[PDB]
């Protein structure tokens, strides 16, 4: 496949790594007797390790020569699940931060003391605006082709140089 | 009449593509003019409608039409007509792409800027007139009959999304799984 | 020795000249501002360059203003 | 005097025997020299591909090089008949 | 030009808030004065002072 | 008498479109009164040539029997 | 108790408790789906 790389589910190093940190955590166990907190511990270990090598399996990854999980970012989409989604998925997490932040600092603006509202938190306005950036492409695209997004270049200080 | 009848009799910009250019002064001419995007918005409709009667007039069997050129290749789909027939008739090939890349460049050789509002021609205004029509009709069909071209513009324009999303997602649009 | 120059911004509210720790400057009278006072820079030899002065301008920008200069005994701030 | 305003620059930028010309002819020539190009990079990439006829860089020719040279010609030779067309000749 | 209260943007280059906003408060009708006009600011400088003297010919006034 | 005037060059580059505002204007005459432009483009080619060196002999070794002395590569 | 209540509104507070509910968040996330190279699960 790309690169020469093999999928996951048939690569011969990748199944050899699963045998190896089995092996790894059953010679570990066999210090301790059945019942107790640490061959619990050890036996819920290996469950959560050996389910780790199954989702990889069928997850659809790619391996190479290393036995180790590659990610594709070329913009296949068929190794969507790798970037592009988890990529779309923290752009509307981030843009909606950066949009609330932003429209708390424009609404205390308009105030005797805007810098009191900085260190101590109007929570009940904040509260009020955390929630209002679920629909922030729309919000930041109303204000783009309105005026109120970006200002003039009259209204920024400069240095003397331009 | 108005070109409008189907979005209410009001223009029909949301997403306000054209007055971008002129919301912020922040890029300075790097969206296009109203002059710009009214010639592109002719030019992208006249060749939808001559793509879509082109693949509908060699479609065969089906609904379809099946009339072909003699002498010309047999090819049955469309997505590969053009490279079969680039290789077969290179002189027939290169005198049409020829034709085309003069009357396309002399379009905006005579004009002024285009992308910023400079023209002095109305857009769409190619000198092909010959027919000598709009110089024996009077100024209500002249101005109709844009709006007729305009329209129809836009419905191939549609019409030439379709047939690329049909073959791009096979399940895209299904007034064709069955029409064929 | 150290140059120090006096623009026409000086409002005369005499900090600078308090604030030199070496007497450099000094009030002189003047007919261009409020306080019809501006300072002057009659000593620069002792000006040892510690900028003092700027500290103390309520200007802006400054109304005095110490530009680096070729160094004597003086202005190094030797003792020895 | 070389700097100008406006749509389109003044005759004199295209050199002393340039703006005098029309542009009917720069066209016309430009037309010419991208034939010329095209006609020798496709006479050469035959020769490249005929057997006997590409050993010991035996292909390269000296008129189909003058034609590939020819091409940034053609390009400026274009550009020269719409200057010229501007400014009314 | 301004009278008391009249919101200007400053002209001048070397200023801390050239473009910036704000509020005259006192001009001086003496012209002897060099920098008669002066303009109150709610953001401060580098050096935490709030006003300035300027000329006439360097404030805008806004709307 | 053949040949370019480097001025008459730089001044006749502007873009129509107006986005490189006055275009080349005056450029003629900052580079030849100034040693220190032309000590910076000189040494900025020069770093871009030496560095261009040091991929290139490495990659494709010019000389006879290189790349077995693995202390001097 | 109003002046309690500024004092919960005052920044380092406000910072902490948000932090602990968002660690806490992840935490909790990664105790149930456990071991999400990618979307694939
Ligand atoms: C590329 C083609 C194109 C272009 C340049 C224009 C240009 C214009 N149209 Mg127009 N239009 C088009 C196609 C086009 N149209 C089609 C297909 C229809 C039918 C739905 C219409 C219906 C229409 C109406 C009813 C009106 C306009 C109007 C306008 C004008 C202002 C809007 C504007 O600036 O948007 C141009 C800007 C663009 C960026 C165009 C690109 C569009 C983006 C990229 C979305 C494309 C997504 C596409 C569907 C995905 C493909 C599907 C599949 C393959 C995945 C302008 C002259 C208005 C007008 O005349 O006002 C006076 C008006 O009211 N148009
Ligand atoms: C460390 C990583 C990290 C992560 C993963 C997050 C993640 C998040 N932050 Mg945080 N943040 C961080 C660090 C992080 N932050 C840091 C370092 C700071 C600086 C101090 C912040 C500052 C901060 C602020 C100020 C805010 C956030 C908010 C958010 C959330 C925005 C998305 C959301 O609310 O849910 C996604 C919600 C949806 C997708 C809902 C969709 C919209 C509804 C209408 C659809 C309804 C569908 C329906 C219910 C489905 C049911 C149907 C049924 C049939 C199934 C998100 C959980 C915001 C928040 O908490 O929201 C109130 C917020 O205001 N963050
Ligand atoms: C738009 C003009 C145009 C173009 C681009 C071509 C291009 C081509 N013709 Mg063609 N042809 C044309 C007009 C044109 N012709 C006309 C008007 C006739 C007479 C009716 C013919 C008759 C003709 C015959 C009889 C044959 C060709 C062949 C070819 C191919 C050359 C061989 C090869 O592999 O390419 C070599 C590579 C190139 C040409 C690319 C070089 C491009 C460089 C970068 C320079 C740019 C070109 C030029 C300066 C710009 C043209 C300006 C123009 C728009 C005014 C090539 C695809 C031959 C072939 O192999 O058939 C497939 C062949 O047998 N043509
Ligand atoms: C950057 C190169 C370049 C430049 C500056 C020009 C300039 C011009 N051309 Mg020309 N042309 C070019 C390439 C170029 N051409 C190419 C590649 C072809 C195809 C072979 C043509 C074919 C052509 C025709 C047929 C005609 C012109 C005409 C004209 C003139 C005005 C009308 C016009 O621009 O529409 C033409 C618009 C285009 C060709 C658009 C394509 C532009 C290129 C391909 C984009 C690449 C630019 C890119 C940003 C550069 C990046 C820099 C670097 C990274 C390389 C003008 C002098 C007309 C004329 O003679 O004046 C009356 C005319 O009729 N051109
Ligand atoms: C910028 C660098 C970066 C990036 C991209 C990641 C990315 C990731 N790390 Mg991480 N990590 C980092 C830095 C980074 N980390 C640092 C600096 C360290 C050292 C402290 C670690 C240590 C670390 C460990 C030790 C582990 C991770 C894990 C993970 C994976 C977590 C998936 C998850 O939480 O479930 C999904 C969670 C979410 C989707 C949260 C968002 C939920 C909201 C509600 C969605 C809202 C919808 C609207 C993910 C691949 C874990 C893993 O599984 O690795 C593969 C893991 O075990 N990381
Ligand atoms: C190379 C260019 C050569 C041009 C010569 C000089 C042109 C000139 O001086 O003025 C240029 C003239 C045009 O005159 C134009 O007038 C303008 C008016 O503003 C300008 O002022 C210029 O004078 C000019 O641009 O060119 C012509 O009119 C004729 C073009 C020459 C035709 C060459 C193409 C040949 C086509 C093949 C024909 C085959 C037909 C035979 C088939 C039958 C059986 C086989
Ligand atoms: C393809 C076209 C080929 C050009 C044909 C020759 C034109 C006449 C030559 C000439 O000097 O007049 C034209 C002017 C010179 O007269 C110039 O004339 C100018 C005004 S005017 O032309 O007299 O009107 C005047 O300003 C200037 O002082 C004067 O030198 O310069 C040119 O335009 C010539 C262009 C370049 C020619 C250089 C030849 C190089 C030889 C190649 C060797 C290669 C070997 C391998
Ligand atoms: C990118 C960083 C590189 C390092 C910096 C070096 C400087 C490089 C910048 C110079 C070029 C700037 C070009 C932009 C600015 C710019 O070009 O504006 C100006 C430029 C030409 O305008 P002029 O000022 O020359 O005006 C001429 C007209 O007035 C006609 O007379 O516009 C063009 O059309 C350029 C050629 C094609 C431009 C578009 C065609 C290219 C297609 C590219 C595909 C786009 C992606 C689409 C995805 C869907
Ligand atoms: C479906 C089907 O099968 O159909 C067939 C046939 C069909 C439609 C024909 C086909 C085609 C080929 C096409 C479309 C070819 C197009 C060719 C084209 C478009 C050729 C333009 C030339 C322009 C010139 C010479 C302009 C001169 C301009 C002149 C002379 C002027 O001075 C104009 C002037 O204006 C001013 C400035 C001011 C006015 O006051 C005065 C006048 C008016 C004098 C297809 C694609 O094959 C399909
Ligand atoms: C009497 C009258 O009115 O006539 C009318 C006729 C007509 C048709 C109506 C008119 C028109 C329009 C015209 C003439 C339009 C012309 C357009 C034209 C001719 C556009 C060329 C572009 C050339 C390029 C881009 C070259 C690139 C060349 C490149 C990128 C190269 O690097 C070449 C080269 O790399 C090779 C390949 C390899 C090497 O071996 C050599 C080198 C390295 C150097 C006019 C103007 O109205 C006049
Ligand atoms: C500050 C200053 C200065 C300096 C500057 C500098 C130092 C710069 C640098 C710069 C640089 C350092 C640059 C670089 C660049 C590079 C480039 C631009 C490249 C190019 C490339 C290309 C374009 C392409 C290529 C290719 C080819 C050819 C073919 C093959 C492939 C490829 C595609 C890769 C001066 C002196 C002016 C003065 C004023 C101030
Ligand atoms: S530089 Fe120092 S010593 Fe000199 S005048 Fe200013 S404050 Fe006084
Ligand atoms: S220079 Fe500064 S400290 Fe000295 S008198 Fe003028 S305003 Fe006062």
């Amino acid at each position: 496949d790309i690169s020469g790389l093999t999928p996951c589910k048939e690569s011969k190093q990748f199944a050899k790594r699963e045998k190896q940190a089995l092996k790894k955590l059953q010679a570990s166990l066999k210090l301790y007797a059945d019942d107790s907190a640490p061959a619990l511990a050890i036996k819920a270990t290996m469950e959560k390790t050996k389910k780790r090598f199954d989702n990889y399996g069928k997850y659809g990854l790619l391996c190479g020569s290393d036995g180790l999980p590659h990610l594709i970012v070329s913009g296949d989409q068929r190794h969507w699940g790798e970037f592009i989604t988890p990529g779309i998925l923290f752009l509307y997490i981030a843009g909606w931060i950066g949009w609330v932040g932003r429209s708390y600092l424009i609404a205390i603006r308009d105030e005797k003391k805007p810098t009191q509202k900085e260190i101590i938190i109007d929570v009940p306005l904040a509260s009020r605006l955390l929630f209002r950036g679920f629909s922030w492409p729309v919000a930041a695209y109303r204000e783009l082709l309105n005026g109120e997004l970006v200002d003039a270049a009259a209204a920024a200080a400069a240095a003397a140089a331009a | 009449a108005t070109g409008f009848e189907e979005v209410g009799g009001k223009p029909w910009d949301p997403l306000s593509l054209g007055k971008l250019e002129d919301a912020n002064d922040t890029f300075p001419n790097m969206f296009p003019k109203s002059q710009y995007l009214q010639e592109s918005e002719i030019k992208h409709g006249r060749m939808s409608m001559l793509a879509w009667t082109g693949v509908w007039a060699t479609h065969v069997g089906g609904m379809g039409l099946g009339m072909h050129i003699p002498g010309m290749p047999v090819e049955s789909d469309w997505t590969k007509a053009l490279g079969v027939f680039a290789a077969e008739q290179p002189a027939l090939f290169g005198a049409i792409l020829l034709f085309i890349s003069i009357a396309e460049g002399e379009s905006v050789g005579h004009s002024g800027d285009n992308w910023r509002n400079m023209s002095t021609k109305e857009p769409g205004n190619l000198g092909f007139d010959w027919m000598g029509l709009t110089r024996k009709l009077s100024e209500e069909q002249v101005a109709r009959y844009k709006i007729v071209e305009l329209k129809n513009g836009r419905a191939a324009m549609i019409a030439m999304a379709s047939l690329f999303a049909m073959e791009a997602i096979p399940g895209s649009v299904p007034i064709m799984n069955v029409f064929n | 020795s150290h140059s120090v120059k006096i623009y026409d911004t000086c409002i005369g509210c005499t900090q600078c000249v308090r604030a030199c720790p070496t007497d450099v400057l000094e009030m002189i009278p003047w007919g261009g501002c409020k306080a019809k006072q501006i300072a002057s820079a009659p000593r620069t030899e002792d000006c040892v360059g510690c900028k003092r002065c700027e500290s103390a301008c309520p200007t802006d920008f400054l109304s005095v203003r110490v530009y680096l200069w070729h160094e004597t005994t003086r202005s190094m701030g030797l003792a020895y | 005097d070389m700097t100008w305003e406006g749509e389109y620059p003044p005759s004199k930028v295209l050199g002393p025997i340039m703006s005098k010309m029309p542009s009917g002819l720069l066209g016309l020539i430009s037309i010419a020299c991208a034939a010329v190009c095209v006609y020798s990079i496709a006479q050469s990439g035959v020769l490249q591909q005929q057997p006997g006829a590409y050993e010991n860089g035996s292909w390269v020719k000296w008129y189909y090089v003058l034609g590939s040279f020819g091409g940034p010609l053609a390009w400026g030779t274009h550009v020269a008949s719409w200057i010229q067309r501007k400014n009314g000749m | 030009g301004p009278k008391r209260g009249a919101k200007v943007k400053i002209l001048r280059k070397e200023s801390y808030w050239y473009k910036g906003t704000g509020s005259v408060v006192a001009v001086d009708q003496d012209p002897n004065t060099r920098y008669p006009v002066v303009v109150r600011f709610n953001k401060v400088n580098y050096a935490n002072v709030s006003t300035n003297n300027y000329a006439l010919d360097e404030i805008q006034e806004v709307e | 008498g053949i040949g370019h005037n480097m001025k008459e060059i730089l001044d006749a580059h502007r873009p129509p479109g107006g986005r490189l505002g006055a275009g080349h204007v005056g450029l003629f005459e900052t580079i030849t009164n100034s040693l220190h432009m032309q000590l910076g483009l000189a040494l900025a080619a020069l770093g871009v040539a030496t560095s261009l060196t040091a991929q290139h002999m490495y990659a494709l070794t010019p000389y006879a029997y290189l790349s077995k002395d693995f202390t001097t590569e | 108790m109003r002046d309690l209540k500024t004092y919960l509104s005052v920044a380092p507070v406000a910072s902490t408790l948000w932090f602990a509910a968002l660690a806490g968040l992840l935490i909790e996330i990664n105790r149930l789906f456990p071991d999400a190279l990618t979307f694939p699960f």
